[PDB]
């Protein structure tokens, strides 16, 4: 894995640094590493592919070394360099597509393809170069069991869970009470509704609560906390819990009284925020507890007093919402987010070559089913395949 | 190419492919020893030059 | 273009690496490239500007070489380096503003300013240095006709198109049927509505369909697909097709039954998703086909059954929506997105100096009119000017 | 500050470049800088911490130099390098946590901790290395008073301000007129409403206006401008200005007629946009002026004409909205955004060690109260602590 | 591809220049290239064919060099030259028929046959000769991404589309109004008809309009624009839109009043022509907009006044036509026209050997279905196969 990143880093630098007319002192330390790579890789044969429609390709390396005698690199040196680089780039492309496609339940952090099991010897250890990308740094730090952090912009930590809860209900569905939520991507939109608007609740206050457990512990998260959840604020008809009948929801929106957002780690309150909106911070957490309440307004104009009678027919239903959007967060485990394209590369390789469903990953690489049951073996497989995807995304655009 | 190998002098490769026993074709214009002996054929004399 | 990136990369590194007190071995390979640059650029004169209010500046280079005899760089060397660097940074700033402002219908990928046409000689080819940024890598790969990929976070692939379609309509506008949509940035929000709620449709099911053709082929796109389009879910009054009269839209929201999202490339179904929300992936596509349908609920509580009569007056109109947001995608052509600021730099240079509207780009650099008719000559001009904008964004902050 | 970035850059590179089996020419220029660092740091003692619950740690440096005699780095060299690197990483971690926690009203740009005041001597100046990150580049450019630019993705330039304005009001609250807005993060959602729908306004047109002053001058901003503000488009009950009574808001949405978005710098119109939506650009501005107007539709179908009578009871209130979202912008001062995690690191260090509220920063590091009153001394403190947070985010993941 | 053109150019010249009795100085530079070709091609074996009924042929090259010692070429030299030339001509014929028959959806511009993939090495690069034909010049210019132009005489840019449009219609089909058109080859024949002859239109003028979008951008087109479209000027019976019933069309021809022919590129008016017939020019366009109108003649003799009553029975229907014939045009992409026979050669090779329908090209090489959906992958395949067809058309007559 280290030598695969090293091959790709030298091929990236040798497409970048070895150009026409450049001075030799700019590339004097790269040509020695590329010659060490050629010297190491000669005499060895590899075999990539063999699963799904990924074709079996045989790789044989017989190349001459590059010259170390120019002052300015002329176009002859650039053309022979482009030939050797194009062959090695095709090789590492097929090794990365052979490694992202395989998985194992037993020990997923180990290389699974034959080519990367062959590259994991000490004969190939002199290929090794700097490990400067974030994924290979976290690979090398977790290979020695130290703390890592992946910085994500809007991480997909929440599985898709659009549902509700009726704390007070009946088959008439004309006096309901409870919460509704949308957990999607990095965004929680929650809305507790009461049809009576707390006309019989004690002190005209109805307490709502919504507890979101996470799968991995997020660290140093900037979170936009806004009131008035926008999706649960227009009238809609909703199927029941058993899916038998449908019930109508005509909301009018009160502001959330007494918002308490708590960030729990192992049941301990790490951060708490009482009636503070805008951008908040949560330093260390794996559970988000939103505690908002609906208070009936004690003074109402005649346009408002016709909405909430004391009797039964409520044509306008009180609804109170919050919105919580994790903008950026540092997570020790791998995830998906709106910035990288690594999950897209993994799914593109697994869908392009018509790959059968294996023992670990969900069918079709369903990220909702992958983050719903995010086991440590699946975590190891996901980190390995994302690291190889980062390597191929360095070489192949 | 043996001429370019003579020019550069870094070797680096024929040393590698000679120590680790890798097949190779040295293109040059060398003079050769013609040799009529089966004992020298059994004794494997060409690897020693 | 390669030598302009090389000038800017050396000036960036020489502002970074040449500091006070640093060891000479840290900068021993940069001073040789900077001296090669000084040796190449001496004796040459340039002329930048001359269009709009961009002033004509004449550039003459007569500089001495930098010393190669220190062990730790003292402040004398830093001050003479800062002088030479500030003159070259002003030169490359004015060359980049002279190149981003010009365009050509005939061959836009060629340099248009006089200074960059003069820098495109082989006398200046020994300036050349590593080409490590993404835009100069894709420039060098498309200069040899190989595959490229620009990674965008929320790409502006959709032109602004907020409109609707009435599959069933009359001048009374009290029994309507059809779709509405918002295509903006990277987000499609579509909503098919029926006023009758499929009370006379066969099997109480009304089929909707919305086909979005793209202008360039996106590759490996992570896409957040949510139901219940939020913008088309509140009551509004809307002008008609001819703009004569206005009609009222009072929606109640059903969930989308039988969602089929297809990703078409050349009419062939690449990816398909049947009733799966959350984050989806689309590996290769240039057309997005959303096929959702409205099914009348067969079991309704008395709060719902008063909404949808069998007769004509429908005060509550059935509406079914979807939301499709491309979070990140790899596109072979250049675009704009929410991450880079290159389009902002191009428009800032073209608006700061009061530049007349030329033959290629839209008046005022309208990105909606630029991606509506995204011709290959406009593509070449846009890629060239974005590459020069990336170069200037390296030097000028 | 420069030497602290230099320590962290060498420790990052020496975790990256000094690996097992790598060639010596890849690391031949890094080992000399790391040996210069060891030679400079020996014989010196430091003391970190001493505020809040941050513990006092004493640092003593007595290390041998690294060997310069290998061809391929074996595991002995890697293990002794990992020991020296782990001690220096713990040192620079505690120096960065000692510097982010302190502040001063007098001159915030100066180092406040004892360790960084000791590192600011010329004895430690030979530690210095390349300054390539964005924050240390802008630190070095503003230390010489040149122009800088921080590129932000969705910058938190707006303080949280959710409020309204009643241009026409009475205690009955049945015929109201005025604007409502949400300024949050990078997003302005504004909506002017009239209950009469301009039935007595001249030419049936009511002019709205919303002026947002910024705190710092943004430059080259890509801005998504959409109509029909989604948050102020559903019915809600809202407390009054004095908080005494509540009033009801039942909106129906017209489209915004005659949108004029102006970008003011020092009262001068820099950019203007007349009825153009989608992505717009604003090259230089510190005030955003939205001027939209509500026009009564002169032709209405019978479904619309029942909504807006000539008399007093308006059960459906005309409402017209806009949405303005700054996707990316270049600002000369430091801010927070959805991409970086530096504010999260600063708040995590200040909340982890139970730090008392000082003279400059708001209690609890309230970003709304920090950008509401964004004084230049608070700007200097924020830039210094964000630079140290960037340094620690390089070392500590 | 370059070496295949080089093989064919040398074989063409060596059939032309190497004749009996010619002086040696006329052929002294061709025999050296032909000997370089023999020296390069010896020792190599090739395999052509293997798809459809194209037979598998194995090619082995073992030839002696040609003599360089004659003053006038005698018949011995001509006969041995004719032998070697006939073998190489049979080889390149089968390589060209092996390359025109294959295609790929992934990257069509790459060689697909095994023989041309083997010829694309640098061992065969010394075969290369002048590239003087138009197709190999545009191949070499588009291999470096520069502007190209193919000059066509009557290009087949329009797909076959014979249809109509009824702006005013009824099931009686006795008072109709709208346009009819024939788009075929390079010719647009359009005719707007009114049965009432604008007897109730405002100012007795009926405006017609016909917008033809192109698939590729034509450049510098000479266009014969005539009035009075000849095909839509005689009586005919025409099936309806749904194909149910037929309707009768008895035209009398008025001249086209107020002809406006506009040549649109990206929606911008490049060229416009107001009431000018004969030969016109259109410098840069991809949309042709014909705007002609029918004006009722205000003064009519008694032979004309009986044709157009004010009442309903119109036995003579007013019809106004235009004809637009692109005589010659320069297009950047490949097309078919009335001058070349390259499409005929491609279809003859694909139909002679009974080739199955692949993924890219339409079944039976339907040019109407190929220019209807003219995708860039199909464009690359079409350009590659047309270039190989031009090479074979040089060798094989
Ligand atoms: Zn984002």
């Amino acid at each position: 894995m280290d030598v695969l990143y090293s091959l790709s880093k030298t091929l990236k630098d040798a497409r970048d640094k070895i150009v026409e007319g450049t001075l030799y002192s700019n590339v004097s330390d790269l040509i020695q590493q590329f010659n060490q790579m050629i010297i190491t890789m000669n005499g060895n044969e590899f075999q990539t592919g063999g699963i799904g429609n990924l074709p079996i390709r045989n790789w044989n390396f017989n190349f001459g070394l590059l010259g170390t005698t120019l002052l300015n690199l002329d176009a002859n040196y650039v053309e022979t360099a482009r030939n050797t680089i194009d062959y090695f780039v095709d090789f590492v492309d097929n090794v990365c597509m052979d490694e992202m496609v395989r998985e194992s339940q037993r020990n997923g952090i180990a290389p699974q393809s034959d080519s990367l099991r062959k590259l994991s010897a000490i004969k190939f250890k002199r290929i090794n170069f700097d490990n400067s990308s974030e994924y290979i740094e976290n690979w090398n730090l977790q290979n020695r069991r130290q703390r890592t952090g992946f910085t994500f912009h809007k991480p997909n930590i929440f599985p898709y869970s659009a549902s509700f809860t009726l704390n007070r209900s009946q088959p008439a569905h004309d006096n309901l009470m409870g919460t509704m939520w949308l957990n999607a991507g990095s965004e929680i939109q929650v809305a507790g509704f009461d049809y009576s608007c707390a006309i019989n609740a004690p002190a005209n206050i109805q307490q709502f609560e919504h507890i979101v457990p996470l799968r991995r512990v997020l660290t140093t998260a900037t979170i936009t906390l806004l009131p008035d959840a926008e999706r649960f604020s227009f009238p809609r008809v909703i199927n029941s819990a058993d899916g038998a009948t449908t019930w109508f929801f005509n909301p009018v929106i009160l502001r959330p009284n007494n918002v308490e957002v708590e960030f729990l780690l192992n049941g301990q309150i790490i951060n708490t925020y009482q009636a503070r909106f805008g951008t908040i911070v949560a330093r260390n957490f794996d559970t988000i507890r939103l505690s908002f309440q609906l208070m009936r307004p004690p003074n109402m104009t005649p346009a408002v007093a016709v909405l909430f009678p004391n009797a039964q027919p409520f044509e306008h239903h009180a609804t109170v919402g919050l919105t919580l959007r994790i903008e950026s967060a540092v997570c020790e485990s791998v995830l998906a987010d709106a910035s990288e394209t690594l999950l897209a590369n993994v799914t593109s390789v697994r869908q392009e070559y018509a790959i059968p469903v294996g023992p670990v990953f969900p069918p079709g690489m369903n990220w909702t089913d992958l983050i719903t049951n995010y086991s440590p073996s699946r975590e190891d497989n996901l980190q390995r395949v994302f690291t190889v995807a980062s390597i191929r995304s360095m070489l192949i655009k | 190419n043996l001429e370019e190998l003579m020019r550069s002098g870094d070797y680096a490769q024929i040393t590698n492919m000679l120590l680790n026993n890798q097949p190779v074709a040295l293109v040059g214009a060398l003079p050769f020893i013609t040799d009529s002996s089966v004992i020298s054929l059994i004794a494997k004399l060409d690897a020693t030059v």
